[PDB]
């Protein structure tokens, strides 16, 4: 199938450059032109530039006053945006998208997933995460196990959860700033569990901004 | 105008028809170019949904449809389902800014879906987080619609307001929203009372979870 995979969430302080890449699978990389188009968080789309996969030629919204460049290795499958001076309305999720023709224009077919570029002074801080669960193991009663997340910077964290190799269903909640300015989160396994044994079932929580990734795979006795 | 106009949100209840108006001018739409259309789902990446004012993409349900005449254009959706909350946007290409434009996004929302009572989960400290001299309540609320709710904590039978945060509703999967409230206390304060509760509100009823520091001794 036709897909375009992005590179991860980055942090930058104001004035500094990021590169984001696409890399491109499924059709041929050099017969369908690339656009790259931005969303600031709630905010409209605003696109930011076209790069040719063939020749490289590039066309850019005139926003951007010469801050954006756009990139391509074909031999790599991946076209770049690398944008400098960076400013706090720089704050956005990135997408890269394919052009597509049909008889009468271009339209924008297939999408990447996004990257997220925040823009920061502050320290980058992987998460905390703590084993939490709910009921005892006395009664024929549900026990449900959650992962809280907390004390990460910036936003966002990813969380998965499995029994061996298979992925669990869970419940994702929002995510909220306390008052020191860290962030916090829950992921909850959805389904309770009867027959509870020690290290069946881990979470696991990524925060691609710290490079991080935590799993959880014991629930100690309670106090 | 070298700017698309579309509204800010749209509302339509089940099965009902709703259409999405999308404005332009001399230099996108009256130069000649189409309009296409972008569905982006919560927390979703945009995906095209019209192209060409009027065609669908393989997989586009055929309640989407569109259409232009000038620069006027409107997508209309029929039969409307909760799975189709989400932010639509219009895109042309304009002369006078040489680049391609989106209209301002419309949220649209599907009112009128069953009411849903919320399931509650509430969860004491963890072990490691007390050894770390801090303690957090986390109460996890669940499969509830409409979205909004309000939560209460009391420490026995007192309401507690200081160290409260609770988060705004998300929509889940399912279409029902979800959403959590976090109590933080000392270790001193867990420890001494006798329980802690979260009270959940929704709809004209009120639902309550205890927990008690002795629970699973
Ligand atoms: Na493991
Ligand atoms: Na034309």
């Amino acid at each position: 199938q036709v897909q375009l995979v992005q590179s991860g969430a980055e942090v930058r302080n104001p004035g500094a450059s990021v590169k984001v890449s696409c890399k491109a699978s499924g059709y041929t990389f050099t017969s369908y032109a690339i656009h790259w188009v931005r969303q600031a968080p709630g905010h409209r789309l605003e696109w930011v530039g076209r790069i040719n996969t063939d020749n490289g030629n590039t066309k850019y919204s005139q926003k951007f006053h010469g801050r954006v460049a756009l990139s391509r290795d074909t031999s790599a499958s991946t076209t770049y945006m690398d944008l400098s001076s960076l400013n706090s309305e720089d704050t956005a999720v990135y997408y890269c998208a394919r052009a597509f023709y049909y008889s009468s224009g271009v339209m924008f077919d297939s999408w990447g997933q996004g990257a997220l570029v925040t823009v920061s002074s502050a320290p980058t801080k992987a998460p905390d995460v703590f084993p939490i669960i709910s009921g005892c193991r006395k009664d024929n009663s549900p026990v449900v196990l959650a992962c809280l997340i907390t004390g990460y910077h910036p936003t966002s964290v990813t969380v998965t959860w499995y029994m061996g190799t298979q992925s669990q269903p869970q419940r994702t909640f929002p995510e909220i700033q306390r008052r020191d300015s860290y962030y916090m989160t829950s992921s909850q396994l959805s389904t309770p569990l009867q027959q509870w044994r020690q290290g069946e079932y881990k979470c696991v929580v990524q925060h691609t901004a710290s490079k991080s990734k935590k799993e959880i795979f014991r629930w100690p006795e309670s106090p | 105008q070298s700017a698309l106009t579309q509204p800010p949100s749209v509302s339509g209840a089940p099965g009902q028809r709703v259409s999405i108006s999308c404005t332009g001018g001399s230099s996108n739409f009256g130069a000649g170019y189409d309009v296409h259309w972008y569905q982006q789902l919560p927390a979703t990446a945009p995906k095209l949904l019209i192209y060409g004012n009027n065609n669908r993409p393989s997989g586009v349900p055929d309640r989407f449809s569109g259409s232009k005449s000038g620069t006027s254009a409107s997508l209309a959706i029929t039969g409307l389902q909760a799975e189709d909350e989400g932010d639509y946007f219009c895109q042309s290409f304009d002369t006078s800014l040489s680049g391609w434009i989106f209209g301002g996004g419309t949220k649209l929302t599907v009112l009128g879906q069953p009411k849903a009572a919320p399931s509650v989960t509430l969860f004491p400290p963890s072990s490691e987080e007390l050894q770390a001299n801090k303690a957090t309540l986390v109460c996890l609320i669940s499969d509830f619609y409409p979205g909004a709710v309000t939560v209460a904590w009391k420490a026995d039978s007192s309401p507690v307001k200081a160290g409260v945060e609770t988060t705004t509703p998300s929509k889940q999967s399912n279409n029902k929203y979800a959403a959590s409230s976090y109590l933080s206390l000392t270790p001193e304060q867990w420890k001494s009372h006798r329980s802690y509760s979260c009270q959940v509100t929704h709809e004209g009823s009120t639902v309550e979870k205890t927990v008690a520091p002795t629970e699973c001794s």
